[PDB]
């Protein structure tokens, strides 16, 4: 499918998603069932001055994934930038 | 001449025998059902060893193969190439790279390339050492593939420097190079007359220009020819004036991963059989005595593959797929019956792949090997905080240290000073309660002209009512005053850009220290998803991003024009459905919020679906927020399920039983005046710092202007699909970004629109 057409279609697709998610409800229930479950992402970082999505992704996992995280030998690190930067930059205290 | 090896099919037996011939404990190389039996990348040599050695024989590359001690070998996957599966059919082709006659002997570099399905999958770079003295000035040659340098032409004194260079042949000699990014497919051949001076220099290769649509074209040719060369000036030029595409960043302090005890087996027989390295020096003591060495030397590549197991174990989290590279430099020699104490360090990080540096120690406390290892960890995903979480002096700790923060904040603030005549950095730093934007002077007029174009395009009964923001400001207005009760930073118009910038500056500091894989997923908290999108994809430039978020912040301040103070009779509330009752799920919450909103006649809807049966943020009329607060107070106290009584007792009588409770709640919720506080329920907790009703039904009018702005401010030239696709998860549509009729039809279902319906019907025209 043509590059200039695939650029037009991706441009309109995103533009309409952002124009509507502007005034549309945020389905974050299923958003946490796109990456946490379906894509087995290990390390989650929360970019911001306080943790909000942190306690959200952690309590989604404790509800639905405590038996899905312990049964596939994986450690999910839910991190916030302003609180847990050390783990990000790999700059521990010796 | 390019050499070609016999097409070598991968089997499950040979890989199963190799996991004991190296002693690998990785379970991704064991034969089990469902999951594939991936080849360990150290097995790639078994395919290509036959061809690589075939390049070292030629009668013009001459030396004592007994005195040939392997110098350095690697394995590197090309980008995207999946590592070898169980049953794969892998062909080999190699070429001899450089014949370098070092004073101590002759290093010969060999480049082998393995091909599966017709395409390349991994390249093997090696160097070997014929020791002695090599008057080999005729039989020598250097044929290396020079790194693709770029060069940015920001200015005219520096395009004049490039044009002075005769080697830059242009197809269109008038082509305006200014404000472009050229790249150089440089490959340099060189003959030597001596061990330093070159006999002749050959620099050729096309020259491209990155276009705004990210499709390059060959606009020039490099063609540098001379006699008695001492160095390639072309490559020397691009070394200082141009830049390498990939620059590995390092840590402040390298992570001491470990120092693990690997034991060399008494015998080098089980690996010489499976490797095709029959070389007796490893097994035959009589051969090992002829080589002057202190016994039957362990296979080098065996020491390589034994340390690779350790690199995959304790630096690649025990996964076959994610390890990308593996090199080993042969320093010293070690015998069988040793306990090798291998010193692994994580020293670097580059663009997702962890740079792992090691040296190999024995019990004897001496170094026998060095080498690198690239390991991608695609298992990163980003979540971005939304509004309310802002405070005075936020992201100023990052500002005074990082250049990646500094340059972001500075570029935004310069954009804001020159556009709207104010400092977001002033606001964040000291939170002025009021800010007077002065339109005095020619700066001030051009600022005011920017203010004049901020307009609500709000639909009213199938017709747009373009009502100006801050109506007061007109062509005769001198100076406007932005007003806050406590501190303007708190007002959303500034909260949104400040938060979005701090989150862009933090993420650009991680780009500067390159801790961010290029295939991670992401999603953000209502506003957060603007930061994530600018961050992970570069969807908006910094000046674009701040403008669009400012415009949003203006749209959301005067979405509902308020009283004199600025107290909107709207807001939000974060509801635990479990608090009211555990049996009271998400289906009983959406049913009770829709039944209270139809009866009471006011607005209340579910706008964020945060946590599954623990957090749903519901916005609308503030009386329609405290009457649903009292509805989940009264259902909680009464312990009365609606999902039990609607099916298991009576059909739609519960709907007629829900009027009288909503009629109780809404006749005590209609008493309280308009400046009412949303008082925390037993089921609900009210949101602080958010007076606007974002994502509710109140701003259904102001969707069409926000589209009109995102049409003027998202240009398809910036937008790429590759960088988005598989990662981008919208807030509304919780799905991977897909450019298909599946996603167009699933978005048209949630909220229909004229341009998504026009593309679904005309999808077959845009297919071809």
């Amino acid at each position: 499918m043509k590059p200039e057409v695939e650029q037009e279609l991706a441009h309109i697709l995103l533009t309409e998603l952002l124009a509507y998610q502007f005034a549309s409800p945020v389905r974050w229930i299923e958003t946490q069932d796109v990456f946490l479950k379906d894509f087995n992402t290990e390390r989650v970082v929360e970019i911001g001055p306080s943790p909000t999505l942190a306690g959200m992704a952690q309590r989604t996992l404790k509800n639905k994934y405590e038996s899905y995280d312990a049964a596939l030998s994986l450690h999910r690190e839910i991190l916030c930038y302003s609180k847990d930067a050390k783990e990000i930059y790999y700059t521990p205290d010796p | 001449d390019v050499i070609k090896g016999k097409d070598f099919e991968i089997t499950a037996k040979e890989v199963y025998d190799f996991t004991h011939a190296v002693g690998n404990n990785c379970e991704d190389f064991v034969s089990r059902p469902d999951r594939t039996m991936l080849a360990p990348m150290d097995f790639a040599i078994v395919v290509g060893w036959r061809a690589i050695i075939k390049a070292i024989f030629p009668n013009t590359v001459d030396g004592d193969l007994l005195k040939l001690v392997h110098l350095s070998n690697g394995y590197k996957m090309i980008p995207g190439a999946k590592p070898l599966q169980v049953g794969d059919v892998v062909s080999t082709t190699a070429v001899i790279e450089s014949v370098v006659n070092q004073p101590t002997g002759k290093i010969v570099d060999v480049v082998g390339t393995l091909s599966r399905n017709g395409k390349p999958v991994m390249e093997v770079t090696s160097s070997f050492f014929y020791r002695g003295n090599y008057t080999d000035f005729e039989n020598t040659f250097q044929k290396t593939v020079e790194p693709v340098y770029q060069m940015h032409i920001k200015t005219s004194k520096d395009i004049a420097v490039l044009r002075s260079k005769e080697w830059f042949q242009l197809d269109d000699e008038d082509f305006d190079l200014l404000n472009k990014t050229l790249t150089f497919e440089t490959e340099t051949e060189v003959t030597f007359k001596n061990a330093n001076i070159f006999s002749s220099v050959k620099c050729f290769g096309p020259i491209k220009v990155e276009l705004p649509t990210k499709e390059t074209v060959e606009i020039g040719i490099v063609d540098y020819e001379a006699g008695a060369s001492h160095g390639n000036p072309v490559v020397d030029f691009l070394k200082r004036n141009g830049s390498t595409l990939e620059q590995k960043v390092n840590l402040e302090n390298p992570i001491p991963i470990a120092v693990l005890d690997s034991y060399t087996p008494s015998t080098n027989e089980p690996y010489a059989r499976v490797s095709g390295d029959l070389n007796p020096i490893h097994v035959s003591r009589h051969f090992a005595s002829y080589a002057n060495l202190p016994g039957t030397i362990t296979h080098g590549m065996f020491s390589s593959a034994s340390v690779r197991a350790l690199i995959e174990n304790w630096a690649a989290d025990s996964v076959s797929s994610r390890v990308r590279g593996y090199t080993c430099q042969f320093v010293d020699m070690v015998l069988p019956n040793t306990a090798l104490k291998t010193s692994i360090q994580h020293v670097g990080m580059i663009n997702g792949r962890k740079l792992i540096k090691f040296e190999t120690r024995n019990e004897d406390d001496v170094v026998v090997l060095t080498g690198e290892a690239e390991i991608e960890q695609p298992v990163t995903t980003f979540v971005f905080t939304g509004q309310g979480s802002q405070e005075q002096g936020m992201g100023m700790d990052l500002y005074k240290t990082s250049k990646a923060a500094q340059d972001v904040w500075n570029r935004a603030d310069n954009h804001f000073k020159d556009t709207y005549g104010f400092s977001i950095l002033d606001i964040v730093i000291n939170n002025p309660v009021n800010l007077t934007i002065h339109f005095g002077g020619e700066k001030g007029k051009r600022i005011r002209e920017n203010y004049s174009a901020m307009i609500f395009e709000t639909i009213v009964d199938g017709k747009l009512k373009t009502e100006k923001i801050f109506k007061e400001i007109n062509e005769h207005s001198t100076s406007y005053t932005f007003r806050s009760e406590k501190g303007l930073l708190s007002a959303t118009q500034f909260t949104q850009p400040a938060l979005t910038l701090m989150e862009k500056a933090a993420f650009e500091d991680l780009k500067s220290k390159g801790l961010i894989p290029a295939d991670a997923t992401f999603a953000g908290h209502s506003l957060g998803e603007y930061a994530a999108l600018a961050s992970l994809a570069d969807v908006m430039s910094i000046e674009s991003l701040v403008e669009v978020v400012f415009y949003r912040g203006m749209t959301m301040q005067v979405a509902v024009p308020r009283d004199e103070l600025g107290r909107s009779n709207y807001g939000m509330i974060a509801i635990n459905p479990g608090r009211v009752a555990a049996s009271f799920s998400q289906e009983a919450l959406q049913y009770v919020v829709e039944r209270v909103g139809k009866r009471t006649g006011w607005l209340v809807e579910i706008v964020n679906y945060n946590v599954e049966n623990q957090q749903y943020v519901a916005a609308g009329d503030l009386r329609a927020l405290d009457t649903v607060t009292n509805v989940l107070n009264f259902i909680k106290l009464q312990k009365i399920d609606i999902i039990e009584l609607q099916k298991s007792l009576s059909l739609e009588e519960v709907e007629g039983h829900l009027f009288e409770i909503i009629d109780e709640a809404s006749k005590k919720s209609a008493v309280k005046p308009r400046p009412l506080k949303l008082e925390r329920g037993f089921a609900c907790i009210p949101l602080v710092g958010i007076s606007v009703p974002f994502h509710s039904t109140y701003l259904m009018n102001g969707v069409k202007p926000f589209k009109s702005f995102l049409k003027k401010n998202i240009i398809k030239e910036n937008v790429k699909v590759a960088r988005l696709a598989g990662k981008y998860i919208p807030n509304l549509t919780a799905k991977p970004f897909q450019v298909t009729k599946e996603y167009f039809q699933d978005v048209y279902d949630l909220t229909g629109s004229e341009p998504i319906k026009e593309i679904i019907d005309n999808w077959e025209k845009y297919e071809q």
